């Protein structure tokens, strides 16, 4: 299964899609949301060459080197005119309660690229109702040490001369995605081990699942970004049965805590609200139609 | 001090400057041109008492100098000083000024002198002048005396301020700030900083510590401090202390200190001249030598030199070599220099007048105010590169005519006037520089030739109130008016011949249809006076692309730089990429304050999020759809919508009515400054540890504290009467003033209580409560969007901005801070003063001459200047640069290679013919940001059997476009090489 799965996503990695129209008066008409309108429009200089090389030169690399796997991939979608216009989907990796999600973040090139980083912002926040991660907060700013400009350290910061796209990639998906998200939190990694730190722990997973399942399958089945439409609907039809399986665990797994009194009323609250949405989402699944 | 006409000056004065600058008297002799100058800044300055003093008449030379007499003034021989009285005190009504014409001689009695506290001599003999430097030092206290004098292309300054003088402020920076790490308990004792952010300290320096845990001695003492490393210094022995735990705070603490100077006849032996230029450091006394030669050839002759006389100059040659030996360090005599101060004695140079000026101004503040450290003891600025290239011109070329323009040509001959005159000169920006270059361009009588010259200045801005205290153009009643417009009837009384072509544009890429590639061929030479680096950018690049000339300056408080670029010779702005600089992390500022900057701009952040992104938001929302009804059954069928549930919730908690402000006003705050810290608290307790051991609630973090309402808080009052004000106008709310009175806050609030502290079903049942109560009429739908102004003094936004501020800073018990401080450094305010925008004015018009006159690369020089040390630097501009790519070809950045094409010409053919026509192929074409052709990325493959015409769909206006190209490295994984630009024609 996971060599098919492989060789189908292999062919939609990387493409280009249509997002900005231009009319006789040079005006810029948006066929898709972005976050970052205000600054396209504005910023409308000229001036700037040496950032197309150094995008042409990312180019290359993107095209092969975009990590590809079963248990995470990364898919790319660029205008079909300019080159600073840019959206990221990653798939969470396995054994985490990002397992299998959709994630949508909008990447925009400054003008003097690539002397300042780039801006990256998430998007699948529901409303800015969810908070994801203590790194990923809920008005969708991502916060990272290499894509910040400030005191730390000179090996933490964003090195025009070696610092590049993909290792941005390659770091959101290896340190914001992991096993248990409540430890990333500087100050409790002290009560790790901990009979109240485990506790904690399993309430905030179990937050993040049901908010990953509701926010991350359903609404992007019933209403798919129009740039990657394609890879979401051939994504979740090649893999029902094992999200049914680790939602049916899920279910289980959380239930295993209600009879606690601490933390039992907000077990409780969770495994409903899991009910609920796997509910729907097992029929919307069933409706998917074969791409 | 009413701030409306002070807030700009005030920020790098300081409050006891300007109470030191009231009370105070200056006398002024001698109304030349530089008298003329040092009065108008003086004046600018907020003087209280200044008085001018002259003997002599006006005369038809004096107009070529003076930018306030008239023809009529000449024609009644007035006396120079009265001529100009009413109109000086135009610049400001808070400065009374009076003038004199008391007789000036060996036997006049210096009595009167004692009343005024600074003295400023300008074109007077030296006898009398060591005769009052004589009696003034002498006073008790003693009076400062100040010495100027211009002659031909050479100036001379002097100060003299007594015996010993107090400085209470060296340098003016302000004092950093320190985390301590560690300390020892040595003798003497080790005092190690926090991981990176070096002290960047000196040894001698004096600190003082605070909020020290377990060396509690070392709390509100001052110790002398010694640097042994980048991170670390040396303090006393702290042995007989308790050991050190943690936290720390230093700061340095500014010191007095003690200056002497000599009188002015023992200086005239041995100066401790004042060193601008390093590549010539015996220049200065060289030139104190010649000044002193002139001086003594004056007295004895009672003339001075004429042009072209060679016996006048042999003369002057043997006296400067009689004067040589008798100095005490015996220098060498320049024959050039004297040769050349004796062939323009007689003349007088405006912009080294203006320069002078400026400086002599500064130096008069710091001596009424001791704010800054005084000049020792002489400066010697000059322009000897303008004639320097001239070679060996004929003598009846510097003959007077009888024009206006007589020292003009007597300075530097009657070709270069001539082609002055006819200069079509474009100037970007009208703001503080602006001004001054007109008035240099109005006296150099630059474009009054009648067949050609013209100058072009566009601005977009309005007067406004504080913009009289630097901009002497402008008077009171010109507020609200085109920049633009006014400058250029000012200009136009100073002299009749100038024309003068004024815009309201905004030089932007929008605006770029008018200032097309035709406009920038004619002009000449391209000034820009921005204040915003992304204008410079543009200006630089479109500047790039037609080969002229740009010349570039900006000041920020006493500090200011000049630029000078031209083709085919000296680097472009954009060759200079700075860094960038340091911004808040975002935890720092959300949630782990530190400094008052942090609270301000969360301040500021929150007062942008409630009064501009939120009403925009709901008006964007409403307008997208045209009921509720709509928008309800579109939700109750699943359907999604952006946003839907923060505009659902604004429209839950709309008020209507005054009450309903107040009580939305007090839940914010109850809100922002109680629920916060206790949410803190409870997620982070206060002795958690890290893994380490360190406690997490350690330096720089501050640990929170909530703070309980009090109406009897002034500040309290203020925050709560700013937030009801600001929620009723964007809610469009009426109100009348004297429901702000706090017995009135105190009637509504006694009904209010508070709750205590701890989807889409909810958001449907709101709305078809709102829906079913006819809350969503169209007048519903509509909220107000505000704009920041921080010139307003009504509007309340500062007030609030500051009182938010400092509950926050109150709540992590910071040091609140004052109203103009919060002001400034919420809207970015940049201090300045006059004197640096007229010293830079007047450098830069000096460059001009050269760049007119086509000078080779040696003569041009850039200056960085910081009037506060003081401290002058004159550097030789940046050389151009030589860059290859392959085969032995190399380009500068102002090459630009081109290709004719036709209607058919297709890619390939374009690839081809560069191939062909340079020798190396290029693999990617890209217009600006939009791409053309890029082989990696689908689809491109095809491309290649396009018309150009197409690829490219430009505008029937434009016959060319330009593009950016790159080449293949010899070895593959290394970028790309980068290429010159190359500009294409669609067809012959
Ligand atoms: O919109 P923002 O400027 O980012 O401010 C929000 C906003 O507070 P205000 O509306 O009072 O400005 C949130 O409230 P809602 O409008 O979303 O109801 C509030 O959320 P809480 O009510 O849950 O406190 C949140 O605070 P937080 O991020 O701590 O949840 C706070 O953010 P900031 O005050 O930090 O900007
Ligand atoms: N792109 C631009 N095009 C034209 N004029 C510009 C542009 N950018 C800035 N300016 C002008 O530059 C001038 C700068 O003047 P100055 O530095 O004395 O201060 P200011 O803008 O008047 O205000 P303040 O002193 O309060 O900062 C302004 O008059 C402004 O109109």
């Amino acid at each position: 299964l996971e060599e098919k799965y492989v060789a189908v996503m292999k062919k939609l990695q990387f493409d280009t899609f249509e997002m900005v129209s231009e009319d006789e008066d040079g005006k810029l008409g948006f066929k898709v949301n972005y976050h970052y309108m205000s600054q396209v429009k504005n910023a409308n200089d000229a001036n700037s060459a040496a950032r197309a090389r150094r995008l042409a030169q990312e180019a290359v690399t993107l095209s092969t080197s975009l990590p590809l796997s079963s248990s995470s991939s990364v898919f790319v979608r660029c205008d079909e005119e300019r080159l600073d216009i840019m959206k990221v989907l990653i798939t969470g990796p396995a054994d985490t309660p990002y397992a299998n999600g959709c994630f949508e973040f909008d990447v925009y090139f400054p003008q003097d690229y690539p002397s300042s980083p780039p801006l990256v912002n998430l998007e699948t926040t529901g409303g800015h109702s969810v908070r994801f991660n203590p790194n990923l907060y809920n008005d969708g700013k991502v916060c990272l040490s290499i894509l910040n400009t400030w005191h730390g350290r000179p090996e933490e910061k964003w090195n025009p001369q070696t610092s590049s796209f993909l290792q941005v990639l390659v770091s959101v998906q290896s340190l914001i995605l992991v096993a248990e998200p409540y430890f990333n939190e500087p100050g409790y990694e002290r009560s790790r081990g901990t009979p109240s730190g485990t506790q904690s722990s399993r309430e905030y997973d179990g937050n993040i699942r049901q908010a990953t399942v509701k926010w991350a399958m359903l609404e992007q089945i019933r209403n798919p970004s129009p740039c990657f439409k394609e890879v979401i609907h051939k994504h979740f039809y090649l893999k029902r049965v094992e999200i049914m399986a680790q939602c049916e665990e899920w279910i289980a797994d959380i239930q295993q805590y209600s009879s606690d009194k601490r933390v039992g009323r907000t077990m409780s609250h969770h495994a409903a609200a899991l009910k609920r949405h796997t509910a729907q989402l097992r029929e919307e699944l069933l409706k998917l139609p074969c791409p | 001090i009413d701030d409306a006409l002070y807030s700009r000056q005030r920020y790098v004065l300081g409050d006891t400057a300007m109470q030191k600058m009231a009370k105070s008297h200056v006398f002024l002799s001698g109304m030349g041109g530089l008298g003329l100058e040092i009065a108008k800044n003086l004046v600018l300055a907020g003087i209280k008492a200044v008085t001018i003093h002259d003997t002599e008449k006006c005369q038809a030379w004096d107009l070529g100098t003076n930018f306030f007499l008239s023809e009529d003034d000449v024609v009644n021989k007035r006396n120079r000083a009265e001529a100009v009285l009413k109109h000086i005190a135009e610049l400001n009504p808070y400065v009374h000024v009076t003038s004199s014409s008391v007789p000036f001689n060996e036997t006049t009695d210096l009595s009167f002198l004692d009343k005024y506290q600074c003295v400023v001599l300008t074109e007077m003999k030296l006898p009398l002048q060591k005769k009052i430097n004589d009696f003034c030092r002498s006073q008790c206290p003693p009076i400062k005396f100040i010495s100027a004098d211009v002659h031909g292309i050479w100036s001379r300054l002097f100060c003299d301020f007594g015996d010993e003088f107090e400085v209470l402020d060296t340098t003016g920076e302000e004092p950093k700030e320190i985390f301590i790490s560690n300390i020892t308990q040595a003798n003497p004792g080790i005092v190690t900083c926090l991981e990176n952010h070096p002290h960047k300290l000196e040894t001698g320096q004096f600190l003082t510590f605070r909020e020290i845990n377990g060396m509690t001695g070392l709390n509100g003492s001052i110790q002398q401090i010694t640097v042994i490393s980048p991170f670390s210094f040396s303090i006393g022995d702290t042995t007989e202390l308790e050991p050190y735990l943690h936290g720390g705070i230093a700061v340095q603490v500014k010191t007095p200190k003690t200056v002497f100077f000599e009188s002015l006849e023992r200086q005239l032996k041995h100066p401790k001249c004042l060193i601008v230029d390093f590549s010539n450091p015996e220049a200065p006394l060289e030139i104190h030598t010649a000044m002193l030669a002139l001086d003594q050839f004056q007295e004895k002759y009672s003339r001075k030199p004429n042009v072209g006389c060679q016996q006048d100059s042999e003369e002057l040659l043997k006296l400067a070599t009689s004067i040589s030996e008798t100095l005490e360090e015996k220098p060498d005599v320049n024959a050039d220099i004297v040769h050349w101060l004796s062939w323009t004695a007689q003349g007088f140079l405006s912009p080294l007048a203006a320069a002078v000026g400026g400086v002599a101004s500064q130096e008069v503040l710091k001596a009424v105010t001791g704010k800054f450290s005084p000049l020792c003891q002489w400066l010697y600025l000059e322009a000897a590169d303008i004639v320097e290239s001239l070679g060996k011109p004929e003598c009846e070329e510097f003959l007077p005519r009888g024009d206006r323009y007589d020292a003009l040509r007597a300075c530097i001959g009657d070709t270069l006037c001539q082609k002055l005159q006819n200069l079509n000169i474009f100037l970007v920006g009208c703001g503080a520089i602006g001004c001054e270059m007109l008035k240099n361009f109005a006296l150099l009588g630059v474009g009054t030739s009648k067949e050609k010259g013209m100058i072009t200045v566009t601005d977009p801005d309005l007067i406004e109130k504080s913009n009289l205290n630097r901009q002497f153009l402008f008077r009171p009643h010109h507020i609200q008016k085109p920049k633009s417009y006014t400058a250029a009837d000012a200009t136009l009384k100073i002299n009749s011949q100038i024309k003068i072509d004024a815009h309201l544009n905004k030089v932007c890429p929008t605006t770029e249809t008018i200032y097309n590639d035709e406009f920038y061929t004619k002009q000449d030479v391209i000034i820009t006076a921005l204040d915003n680096v992304e204008a410079r950018r543009y200006v630089d690049s479109r500047c790039l692309a037609n080969l002229r000339p740009l010349l570039d300056s900006g000041t920020m408080g006493t500090k200011g730089h000049t630029e000078v670029i031209v083709p085919h010779l000296t680097e472009s702005y954009n060759s200079h990429r700075d860094p960038p600089e340091e911004e808040i992390p975002f935890s720092t500022l959300k949630s782990f304050p530190a400094a008052i900057e942090h609270t301000i701009q969360w301040a500021r952040d929150k007062f942008e999020s409630s009064f501009s992104h939120k009403p925009s938001l709901f008006n964007k929302f409403w307008q997208t759809y045209s009921s509720a009804e709509e928008v309800l059954q579109k939700i109750q069928s699943g359907h999604s919508l952006e946003g839907c549930f923060q505009v659902i919730k604004l429209l839950s908690r709309r008020p209507r009515n005054w009450s309903q402000c107040v009580e939305l006003a007090r839940l914010k705050f109850e809100k922002y400054f109680n629920h916060k810290a206790l949410q803190l608290l409870h997620c982070f307790p206060l002795d958690i540890r890290l893994k380490d051991g360190s406690l997490f609630w350690q330096s720089p973090k501050r640990p929170p504290s909530p703070i309980k309402f009090d109406l009897n808080e002034p500040l309290h009052l203020s925050f709560l009467q700013n937030a009801a004000k600001l929620y009723a106008t964007v809610y469009c709310i009426p109100f009348a003033e004297e429901d702000l009175s706090a017995d009135a806050l105190l009637n509504i609030l006694s009904e209010v209580k508070i709750q205590e502290f701890k989807d889409e079903r909810n958001a449907i049942f709101q709305l078809e409560k709102a829906i079913l109560s006819n809350e969503a009429t169209k007048s519903d739908l509509q909220m107000a969007v505000l704009s920041f102004e921080k010139d307003d003094d009504h509007n309340g936004h500062i007030d609030f901005i500051t009182a938010a501020s400092n509950l926050r800073a109150k709540m992590y018990s910071i040091e609140p801070a004052d109203r103009f401080k919060t002001k400034r450094i919420a809207g970015k305010i940049i201090p300045a003063i006059a004197t640096t925008t007229a010293t830079v004015s007047g450098l830069v018009a000096l460059e001009m001459i050269k760049v007119t006159g086509g000078y080779p690369f040696e003569a041009y020089k850039n200056c960085f200047l910081n009037l506060a040390i003081p401290i002058v630097v004159f550097t030789e501009t940046t050389e151009v640069r030589k860059t290859k790519i392959r085969n032995g070809i190399s380009f500068t950045i102002w090459d630009r290679w081109t290709v004719h094409g036709k209607e058919d010409f297709t890619l390939l053919d374009f690839i081809n013919a560069v191939k062909e026509k340079y020798g190396i192929e290029p693999t990617m074409v890209v217009q600006g940001v939009k791409m053309l052709y890029v082989p990696v990325m689908p689809g491109h493959a095809k491309r290649l059997k396009l018309t150009m015409h197409k690829l490219v769909k430009p505008t029937t206006e434009k016959k060319y476009v330009d593009l950016t190209v790159s080449f293949a490295p010899d070895i593959d994984g290394d970028e790309d090489l980068p290429g010159p630009p190359v500009r294409y024609y669609f067809s012959h």
